[PDB]
């Protein structure tokens, strides 16, 4: 039952499913009705009751396999709150963009934009596959 | 690994004033500094 | 007994993804953010010279 | 490294011994399970009767669900063996997981 | 009441090893035949059908009458 | 690879000591001679005010900033020259 | 009694604890410049208006991150704490010299940071290149400042690796030979020969970089005769076993990790371990010239440091296959040290796979000095080294605090930061294959779209280095003490509880020789 | 001789989780603020 | 040539020094700078491990060569047993020193 | 014979990325060349080989500054 | 001249509790003080060296 | 109490007072190079010698007096050793890297050649010379007070070790000698630079070894060796053997070779 | 130039640089293979209950996982080696063409024949004419006879830098004291950028390579009007 920081250096209990029968029993000290299920249990094990046998489980081990295996929700909390601090960062980002950043460039105004997209096909920028590739220059327009 | 229960419980009130705490002590002396970066610019 | 995650983890779960959504939304389109995006299939292009 | 009728016939031999003690019991099945096996229901059922030597019922259920365990989402496998070990179960009055509702989460 | 048959009980994790290790190098050759049509041979075609007819005085010449050289008007 | 001495059997002290001053200390009063036959001053060089020497690329920490630190007069000319 | 224990220390623990302080601090120093760098990128233009300045910053954030925050941590913090105890030691060989190499570190620091407030600060990078670092591009006393910091770091470190080869080679068990160390230990003796043969090096050339700017000396001034290539040599001779010994004790930390959480008694292929820590750091030596293959190499040259760059890629792969084959049948135990632990596995293998497109010089010459080297190293360098580091701090501080973490808000601050350092630097990639150099406060518009990205990503990150605080906190706050540990016959740090006595293996373990 | 123990082994104290959250905050804020008021610092002197 | 006059180690070490020197003297080794050597370590063979206090840290290097030490408390009473292999060792506490 | 000068030619004496020995020879054979041509009389024509070679790869200022080492006798090179 | 090593040895280990810095007396004391005297003394001096040198001055 | 052989230091101030004599040293050549002043520097360069002293000194109480040192501490401090004099071999060797870049590949401002134009080295078979065959008959003398010590002759141990002190003093006495009838400085380029900072650095071990040397003389004056345990002595030797071979790279690459 | 979110290297100008794009496309599929095998792996081990914790016999799995990956290192390392190796064979220039590094700015010295040289700065971004490119147009372009092999040999006055121009596959530091080589050949017409490569201080960020190839009489008659 108790576990103490003292007993550090003693063999220890665990739960694990590739270690299944472990250095030490679940519970140590008996009452006078577990001393006598112990000594029940040397006779046959057909004349345990089924709690009885619950019982001296019990007493060895602390969880099954089942509970010692069982699967939790703790992914949708983990989710859930990893996309709650990402969310809380974009407000730091809308901070940072209206109180630190100012304008950008005026080469980014749609008219600069338009004049630089024709100059970089009137120098043909990246003929072969990258840019220029991708307009028609018999028809005038952007390939489909 | 196994351990005790809390001996001093931080509960989710307490939880959230500790991160509360914890995110401001970065993000109000480095957000002071860069909303006057252009009051020190300007000198 | 049912745990924390059992409790909130369904309320955890779609409240932290419809803020994270809407917040990363409303940042990339809303506030003057400029992608500049490829002219490719967007922009018209016009005289320079 | 040996043939598996070896193998198996080693194990059979180390839980068959009459004066196994309580920590040969434990670090046979302890290292059994390190395998990439489910062991044979002979070598259960060897170690089995060694949990009946040592007045140990809670080990017995123990070893009936590391079997289960040990076969992994091959859900065919462990009632099989709870099958080919049914006679053993019932002279010796030992009870599966299931039936002692230690199947339940 | 019919008895279970005795299913395979051992080397099951070996199993599963070698049968995904297979399909991982299969997956890897389709990947790498994928690659080399989509990427690689694309690459190969497109530089060498662009410069099959190029005419490289042509480019010169429609460059020029756009304005953008310093040094020819 | 071993000289052409040759003294061993369970080397120690009285080898070594042997090895100080009959050979190592010998030695020392050799080169000492030979160094005070050839010592005395030698007539200085024309002066040259050649770029890859008398480098100043920031004044010296001490004295004037253009004296280097074991300063000859005789033997060290400044970036303009030999001082008087 | 404080005084003697914190300021006069000789115990390997406390010792440990101060490195971890010092590095955890340093962290944050480093992080808050990586944060000014994406700021000043995050949009087009200027944001400081002063690119002395922005420069000054990046050159301090790599000094910080790697000699304040990453030797610190790994070799001061978790070598000090777990070496003595995995070879059962009762401390160092040398416990009062290893209190001065943790000493010299804040002093070191505190030159690190007054480089960066008197005149215009170093804005030199930090491989701090002759001319610019010299006396007419960088008059006065910034980059002599930054010269005697690395001083004291290399003097830290270079008698800490005396003190680790000393300890490891002379204080096991008598029957321990070097084949039953764990790999850790394996990890730092290898990064503490790297550390004693690689600083003497820098040591040199940063003492002749200190002579060009103050005696008049030209080592590297072709007015004397000269050359600034020179420095680079001796710069690289110590940066490239440098970025090795930055990853070695993280391969360490990682194979006990790996080891623990798959439920295994032991590493997959413990001796190829050994033998591929030992040929990673002897190549280290024979590679450095590939930080140069733009100088004007001839092409013989260029032709074997490339083949033999290539040639670590096979004791590397032995050791991330043999993690592999380590979680191969484990009993896999999803514990937030173990997320830390896959994460760097298949993050350090993108930066290790750059690191080879980028060996090849030809290739090379189009990507040196662009974002490409950037993204290969924030991968393998910045990613490996900071989550071998959180792995190993999640999965040890129950055993330097007695205390546990909250494992759930662990697994969150993991999966924050997995988003956001790779947000963060995956578009690095297309910057450097487009041509976006490297070392640029602004960038032709074009490259708009991923540097907006980029610095998005390194807001993420900085929430998670929030939480990360915050999360250890909350288990100083709530103090639940550890009990049982599993594994602990493979695992002998933990043997004496948590925390340790402060003098542990007084009476040393009994290991037979049979 | 020296305190032992969690809690103890450690240059600060946490025996009031407000003192130590108002240390930590102290000590990883400062090393987080010291590079703003750098550039703070640089951008006043020109 | 030759002379006296340098103190011997048995004239003039001191502390834990002398203290290791002259346990050498008479085969001993209290401060354990010897491996010891394995019994055949059955349960009537067990090896046998001294401390000055009841409980003392083993590694059993099971096999010739293993690179994995097995490491435990070895506690007064009754032999315990390698968790990996099973050999035995006892524990011998106390004397050594006073 | 073999004029129409291009450029420098590939010289196999100096086959790497590094031509500041290339450069620094033929300054050297021209002037070289042309102090023994004024001496002993003759034309310094016969010297244009190296005039172009070095002119082609050497930077301004190097033949700038070199010149005027020359011209206030510090020149270090043999000439 | 003569070998005192055992009367240092008798100091050395008398049992005093104070840890070997101090152990040789009083004169210890007064070395340990100007040393770290000077240290501590020293480094306030150079965080008012490192305020001077911070700022532009004439 | 402890049942291992090694040792449990007291806990001690001179790793704070070493490292801040390193941040005063450091931050006073600074103040002397950039505003000068040598205050600073003064006082780093008094406490390091203070906290060297103070350091060694309790290193000697910890082992001759109080017994310490058993074969395993031994045994830990010659690694240790071993590791210094490594790392301080691949120091020296970088300062040989920069000589060999330099001499064999002579820039245009040199005249191309090496030595440079109107570098005048000194005759490497007249002080240098003397120089080699001190150092040289120093590490003769020195292994014979290494041998007189281990055969239990105070006497010669102490005239061994006072003659392989005296040949250390000429030999600095000898180089700073030249160092001033040099008639090239540390200014004049590359030749003046590799010859006085890897001689210079050469020169300073030099005056270290001395140091030592000097130590163990008076630890021997008064008895703190052993016929069997003496590893300041040692230690010394090899750190003076160490200087004897860095003298011979020196004399045969930057003197003869490269005159 | 680089275009808006473009993922890979600019289009070649240069046969050389044609080559590099064809031996990326080899060695990246290469890295995302073995990038993928990794993570797959990491699944694959991750995704089962089943165990295996004894023991594992390490020396035949290695044989494998060190021949395979140096069988991969040639089959990168070949293609790797042979474009080094074509990169430097002798091409024969017509044309040699010298630039000097300065903070911060370019210039530019053609001297086979006449005493041609001039300073190449970045327009400012407040003078750009409409539809140019910010931080990435110069003054005086360097203009160059295009499909010929023009020898360019680089330097500096001051401190590092380094000439870059990534669409020709180039990027050759500036170095005081130090004439390095490389060669540049442009299958095509057309205006060729790149940016300083190694920092140079203050302005690193803001001094362009423009390079402007037209066909040889262009150049021939550029060059005599900036005499
Ligand atoms: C943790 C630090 C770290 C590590 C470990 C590495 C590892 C490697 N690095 Fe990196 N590197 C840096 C940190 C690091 N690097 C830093 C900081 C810089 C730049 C500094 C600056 O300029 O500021 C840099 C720069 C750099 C350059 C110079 C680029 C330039 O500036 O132009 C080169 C060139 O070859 C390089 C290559 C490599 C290679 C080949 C490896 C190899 O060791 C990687 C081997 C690993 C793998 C290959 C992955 C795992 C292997 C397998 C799964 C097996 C199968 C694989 C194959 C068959 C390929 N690095
Ligand atoms: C270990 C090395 C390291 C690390 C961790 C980092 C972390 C980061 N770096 Fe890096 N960086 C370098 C080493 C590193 N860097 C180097 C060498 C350079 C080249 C400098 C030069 O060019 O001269 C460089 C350059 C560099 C640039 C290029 C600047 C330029 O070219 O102009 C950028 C740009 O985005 C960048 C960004 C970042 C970011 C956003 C982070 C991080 O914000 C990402 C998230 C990581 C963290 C937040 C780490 C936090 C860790 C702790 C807080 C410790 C916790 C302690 C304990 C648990 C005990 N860095
Ligand atoms: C001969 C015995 C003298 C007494 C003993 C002195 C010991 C000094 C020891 C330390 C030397 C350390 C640094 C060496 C730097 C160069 C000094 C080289 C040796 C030397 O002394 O060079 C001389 C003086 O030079 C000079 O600048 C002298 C410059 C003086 C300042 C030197 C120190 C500068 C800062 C050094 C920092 C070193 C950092 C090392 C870090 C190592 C890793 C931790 C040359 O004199 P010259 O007039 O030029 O020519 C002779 C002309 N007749
Ligand atoms: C003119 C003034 C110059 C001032 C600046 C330079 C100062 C340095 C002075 C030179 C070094 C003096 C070193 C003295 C060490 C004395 C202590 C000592 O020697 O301690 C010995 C242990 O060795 C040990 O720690 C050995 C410990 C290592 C010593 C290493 C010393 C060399 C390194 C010095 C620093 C070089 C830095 C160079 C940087 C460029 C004590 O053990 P034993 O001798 O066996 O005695 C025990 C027997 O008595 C029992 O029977
Ligand atoms: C890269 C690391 C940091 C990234 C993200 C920082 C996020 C910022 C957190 C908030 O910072 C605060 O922001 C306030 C504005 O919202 C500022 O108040 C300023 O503005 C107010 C009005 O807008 C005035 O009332 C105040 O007096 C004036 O200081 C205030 O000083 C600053 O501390
Ligand atoms: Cu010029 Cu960067
Ligand atoms: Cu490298
Ligand atoms: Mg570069
Ligand atoms: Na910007
Ligand atoms: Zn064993």
């Amino acid at each position: 039952s108790v576990v103490k920081s003292e007993d550090y250096a003693l063999p220890s209990y665990v739960d694990r499913r590739d270690y299944p029968l472990p250095d030490v029993a679940h519970v140590k000290n008996l009452s006078a009705s577990q001393k006598a299920l112990k000594e029940k249990e040397k006779a046959s094990w057909s004349s345990l009751s089924i709690d009885e046998k619950v019982e001296l489980y019990r007493l060895k081990f602390k969880e099954s396999f089942a509970e010692m295996n069982r699967s939790t929700n703790e992914w949708k909390t983990v989710v859930g709150a990893a996309m709650f601090f990402i969310g809380f960062t974009a407000l730091l980002l809308i901070w940072e963009k209206h109180y630190v950043y100012g304008p950008i460039p005026h080469t980014f105004e749609e008219e600069w934009v338009a004049k630089q997209t024709k100059r970089m096909l009137d120098m043909k920028v990246a003929p072969i596959q990258g840019f220029s590739a991708k307009w028609d220059y018999d028809k005038n327009e952007w390939k489909k | 690994i196994t351990a005790k229960p809390a001996k001093t419980p931080t509960s989710p009130k307490e939880q959230a004033i500790g991160l509360s705490v914890t995110f401001l002590s970065f993000l109000l002396p480095a957000g002071w500094v860069l909303y006057h970066l252009d009051n020190y610019k300007k000198s | 007994a049912p745990d924390f995650h059992d409790k909130y983890g369904n309320a955890v779960l779609a409240s932290g993804a419809t803020f994270c959504v809407a917040v990363w939304v409303y940042m990339a389109t809303q506030i003057g953010i400029e992608w500049n995006p490829s002219p490719v299939g967007r922009v018209t292009p016009k005289e320079w010279r | 490294h040996e043939t598996d009728e070896e193998f198996d016939a080693r194990w059979v031999t180390y839980f068959n011994k009459p004066d196994i003690d309580a920590w040969e019991l434990r670090k046979g099945m302890n290292t059994l399970v390190g395998y990439d096996l489910v062991p044979e229901p002979k070598i259960i059922d060897a170690a089995l009767r060694a949990c009946r030597r040592l007045n140990d019922f809670a080990s017995a259920v123990r070893i009936l669900e590391v079997v289960k365990d040990k076969a992994g989402p091959h859900k065919e496998i462990y009632p099989y063996v709870i099958q080919e070990l049914r006679p053993t179960l019932n002279e010796l009055g030992i009870s599966t997981p299931e039936e002692l509702g230690l199947d339940k989460v | 009441s019919t008895a279970l048959a005795k299913p395979q009980m051992r080397g099951l994790l070996a199993r599963r090893l070698r049968f995904h290790i297979v399909g991982a190098f299969m997956v890897s050759l389709g990947f790498a035949t994928f690659y080399k049509f989509a990427v690689a041979e694309k690459r190969k075609k497109a530089y060498a059908d662009f410069y099959r007819n190029y005419d490289s005085m042509k480019d010169f010449e429609e460059m020029r009458k756009a304005g953008i050289f310093q040094s020819a008007k | 690879a071993s000289a052409a001495k040759g003294d061993h059997g369970g080397t120690g002290a009285r080898t070594w000591r042997f090895l100080t001053f009959g050979l190592a200390l010998p030695s020392v009063a050799l080169c000492t001679l030979n160094s005070w036959l050839h010592s005395g001053h030698r007539e200085r060089p024309a002066f040259i005010p050649y770029h890859h020497l008398r480098i100043r690329t920031k004044p010296f920490s001490w004295g004037d900033g253009n004296h280097t630190f074991f300063h000859n007069p005789r033997v060290n000319p400044l970036p303009t020259g030999y001082e008087k | 009694m404080f005084i003697n224990r914190w300021l006069f220390s000789t115990n390997h623990k406390d010792i440990g604890t101060l490195y971890l302080l010092f590095g955890a601090w340093a962290g944050m120093v480093g992080t808050a410049l990586s944060l000014l760098i994406r700021a000043e990128l995050g949009q087009p233009g200027t944001l400081l208006g002063d690119d002395q300045i922005y420069n000054v910053v990046v050159t301090a954030h790599a000094f910080v991150m790697i000699f304040f925050m990453v030797m610190p941590i790994m070799i001061g913090g978790f070598g000090n704490w777990l070496v003595p105890l995995m070879i059962g030691a009762p401390d160092m060989a040398f416990p009062r010299m290893n209190n001065m190499s943790f000493w010299l570190l804040p002093p070191s620091f505190l030159l690190l940071l007054a480089s960066s407030m008197v005149e215009a600060g170093a804005g030199t990078g930090w491989t701090v290149y002759p001319p610019l670092a010299g006396n007419l591009a960088h008059a006065g006393a910034s980059v002599d400042l930054t010269i005697f910091s690395l001083h004291l770091a290399g003097v830290s470190s270079i008698l800490g690796a005396i003190n680790f080869i000393t300890t490891i080679i002379n204080m096991k068990p008598p029957a321990m030979s070097q084949y039953q160390t764990p790999l850790f230990v394996w990890s730092v003796m290898i990064t503490a020969v790297l550390l004693l043969l690689s600083l003497p090096v820098l040591a040199a050339g940063i003492t002749m970089l200190l002579t060009d700017r103050n005696l008049n000396t030209t080592f590297f001034d072709p007015a004397g005769g000269g050359d600034p290539i020179l420095y680079q040599h001796l710069f690289w001779f110590f940066g490239h076993p440098e970025v090795y010994i930055l990853i070695l004790p993280g391969f360490g930390m990682i194979s006990h990790i790996v080891t623990y959480y798959s439920g295994k008694k032991e590493p997959f292929g413990y001796m190829g371990m050994v033998w591929a820590m030992m040929s990673i750091g002897f190549l280290g030596f024979i590679v450095w010239a590939h930080h140069m293959f733009t100088v004007g190499m001839d092409v013989d040259t260029r032709a074997y440091f490339t083949s033999a760059t290539m040639i670590i890629a096979i004791p590397t792969g032995v050791k991330v296959f043999s993690w592999l084959a380590t979680l191969h049948g484990g009993n896999i135990k999803w514990s937030p040290a173990m997320m830390w632990a896959l994460g760097f596995i298949f993050l350090f293998t993108v930066g290790g796979l750059t690191g080879i497109v980028l060996a090849n010089s030809s290739l090379d010459i189009v990507l040196h000095d662009t974002y490409y080297v950037v993204a290969h190293f924030h991968y393998v360098l910045s990613m490996g080294a900071v989550f071998a580091i959180m792995g190993g701090f999640v999965h040890w501080f129950p055993l330097f605090s007695g205390y546990t973490l909250n494992d759930t808000w662990a697994k969150i601050h993991f999966a924050i930061m997995f988003v956001g350092v790779n947000m963060t630097f995956f578009p690095q990639h297309f910057l450097g294959l487009s041509g976006m150099p490297r070392r640029y406060s602004d960038y032709p518009d074009a490259y708009t779209m991923w540097n907006t990205i980029s610095s998005m990503g390194s807001f993420i990150s900085l929430t998670a280095v929030m939480l990360m605080v915050f999360i250890i906190w909350e288990a100083f706050a709530s103090k639940r003490e550890v009990l049982t540990v599993d594994l602990t016959t493979t695992n002998l740090e933990w043997l004496n509880g948590c925390p340790p006595p402060y003098h542990t293996f007084e009476e040393p373990t009994y290991v037979n020789l049979k | 001789h020296y305190e032992e123990g969690p809690g103890k082994n450690i240059p600060f104290s946490v025996e009031n989780k407000w003192r130590l959250l108002a240390m930590m905050t102290l000590f990883f804020g400062s090393g987080f603020a010291a590079p703003f008021f750098i550039v703070r610092h640089q951008l006043l002197k020109k | 040539a030759s002379g006296g006059g340098v103190p011997t180690d048995e004239e003039q070490a001191t502390g834990l020094e002398r203290e290791v020197m002259l346990a050498a003297r008479k085969g001993q080794d209290p401060y354990n700078i010897l491996a010891p050597k394995a019994t055949s370590g059955t349960k009537e063979d067990p090896n046998l491990v001294p401390s000055i206090t009841n409980k003392r840290i083993v590694g059993c290097i099971c096999e010739e060569d293993n690179s994995t030490v097995i490491w435990f408390w070895l506690h007064k009473g009754e032999a315990q047993r390698c968790p990996s292999c099973g050999t035995h060792y006892k524990l011998v506490p106390h004397q050594l020193a006073h | 014979k073999i004029k129409n000068y291009q450029t420098a030619p590939f010289d196999s004496r100096f086959p790497n990325q590094n031509q500041t020995r290339n450069c620094w020879q033929n300054y050297l054979d021209f002037h070289r060349c042309e102090k023994a041509m004024t001496a002993k009389g003759g034309d310094v024509s016969v010297c244009e080989w190296y005039r172009r070679v070095y002119k082609s790869l050497c930077p301004i200022s190097w033949v700038s500054t070199w010149d005027d080492r020359r011209a206030e006798g510090t020149f270090p090179g043999k000439i | 001249f003569e070998n005192r090593v055992a009367e240092k040895q008798k100091l050395f280990q008398e049992d005093n509790g104070l840890p070997v810095h101090l152990k040789g007396g009083a004169t210890d004391n007064i070395l340990y003080r100007v040393t770290m005297t000077l240290c501590l003394g020293g480094t306030l001096y150079s965080l008012y060296c490192l305020g001077w040198a911070s700022f532009p001055h004439k | 109490h402890q049942t291992h052989a090694y040792h449990m230091v007291n806990p001690s101030p001179w790793p704070l007072t070493g490292a801040l004599s390193a941040l005063l040293m450091t931050s006073g050549l600074t103040m002397w190079f950039h505003f000068n002043s040598m205050t600073l520097l003064m006082i780093g360069l008094t406490t390091n010698m203070l906290t060297m002293y103070q350091w060694w000194r309790d290193v000697i109480r910890e082992s001759t007096f109080q017994g310490h040192h058993t074969p395993a501490v031994q045994k830990g401090l010659r690694y240790g050793m071993i590791l210094f004099i490594i790392s301080e071999v691949l120091f020296f060797t970088g300062f040989f890297w920069a000589f060999y870049h330099s001499s064999l590949a002579p820039t245009p401002e040199l005249g191309g050649c090496w030595p440079p134009t109107g570098i005048h080295p000194l005759n490497p078979l007249e002080v240098p010379l003397l120089n080699t065959s001190v150092l040289l008959a120093s590490g003769v003398s020195i292994t014979w007070a290494h041998h007189s010590l281990m055969e239990g002759d105070r006497k010669h141990m102490l005239q061994a070790l006072f003659i392989t002190i005296t040949l250390g003093v000429y030999f600095t006495l000898l180089q700073a000698s030249e160092y001033y009838e040099a008639p090239f400085t540390i200014s004049d380029g590359v030749y003046g630079s590799t010859f006085f900072v890897a001689t210079g650095f050469h020169g300073l071990h030099v005056i270290i070894g001395s140091t030592f040397l000097i130590v163990c003389f008076f630890r021997q004056l008064k008895f703190h060796f052993t016929s069997n345990h003496h590893f300041g002595f040692e230690a010394a030797a090899w750190y003076w053997h160490f200087v004897d071979v860095v003298w011979l790279f020196l004399y045969v690459s930057i003197y003869w070779w490269g005159s | 130039m680089a275009y808006p979110m473009q993922l890979g290297f600019q289009d070649a100008t240069s046969p050389i640089m044609e080559e590099l794009l064809h031996f990326h496309d080899h060695t990246l599929m290469i890295v995302f293979l073995i990038s993928s095998l990794v993570l797959y792996i990491i699944s694959l081990m991750l995704t089962t209950k089943l165990t295996h914790t004894s023991t594992m016999d390490a020396q035949e799995v290695e044989t494998i996982w060190t021949i395979l990956p140096a069988i991969i290192l040639i089959l990168i390392a070949l293609p790797s080696l042979r474009i080094l190796y074509m990169m430097d064979e002798i091409n024969n220039p017509s044309l040699t063409v010298k630039t000097m590094g300065h903070q911060w700015y370019w210039s530019y010295e053609y001297t086979d024949y006449e005493d041609l040289s001039f300073d190449s700065y970045m327009i400012p971004t407040s003078e750009l004419k409409p539809g140019e490119l910010r931080l990435l147009e110069v003054d005086n372009r360097v203009v160059l006879p295009m499909e010929m092999t023009i020898r360019m040999l680089v330097s500096s006055e001051d401190v590092l830098h380094s000439w870059a121009v990534p669409s020709l596959g180039l990027k050759t530091d500036a170095i005081p004291g130090r004439l390095n080589q490389t060669t540049l050949m442009s299958s095509r017409p057309g205006l060729y950028y790149g940016q300083c490569s190694e920092i140079c201080g203050s302005n690193h960020s803001f001094m362009p390579i423009v390079l402007e190839l037209v066909p040889l009489k262009y150049f021939e008659k550029w060059s005599a009007s900036m005499l």
